[PDB]
């Protein structure tokens, strides 16, 4: 085996490149804790 | 003793995330009337322990009795034999000298 590239005239596939847009970003990162001391801003402590 | 008002005020903001530490510095830096033995003005209904210091009329008083006591309405520093003060001993002694 020998590794080469993909071409639209030897196969029908190419490299797929698209543009990144800042305002359409979604994060995938969940907080480990919530609502407890040490993990929230002072504005968000509800004094339960 | 470790921090001033302008240093403690620097840890508590709306856009700041708090923690256990901030409260350690808050508790250490203010006056703990139990652990430093100072209660301000005498009030009936309290409980005191050996060594407490209290301000009653124009004098500071330290409690002598070794067991806890309940501050009774009609027992007041000067009447009872729990409390003590030097500004009264010296006052009476100098009054005696003045009279003599």
């Amino acid at each position: 085996s020998v590794i080469t590239s993909v071409s639209p005239k030897t196969s029908n596939q190419d490299h797929m490149i698209e543009e990144f847009i800042e305002q359409a970003i979604v994060f995938n990162n969940q907080k480990l804790e919530s609502g407890v001391l040490g993990y929230e801003s002072l504005n968000d402590l509800e004094l339960g | 003793n470790l921090r001033k008002r302008n240093e403690l005020k620097s840890l508590f903001k709306n856009k700041s995330r708090l923690s256990e530490t901030y409260f350690v510095e808050l508790i250490d830096s203010t006056l703990n009337k139990r652990d430093d033995r100072f209660h301000g003005i005498w009030k009936p209904g309290q409980t005191y322990q050996k060594g407490d210091v209290v301000y009653y009329n124009h004098s500071l008083w330290e409690m002598q009795s070794e067991n806890e006591i309940c501050a009774k309405e009609e027992q007041t520093p000067g009447i009872s034999t729990d409390w003590k003060s030097l500004l009264k001993e010296l006052e009476q002694k100098v009054d005696k000298l003045q009279h003599e």
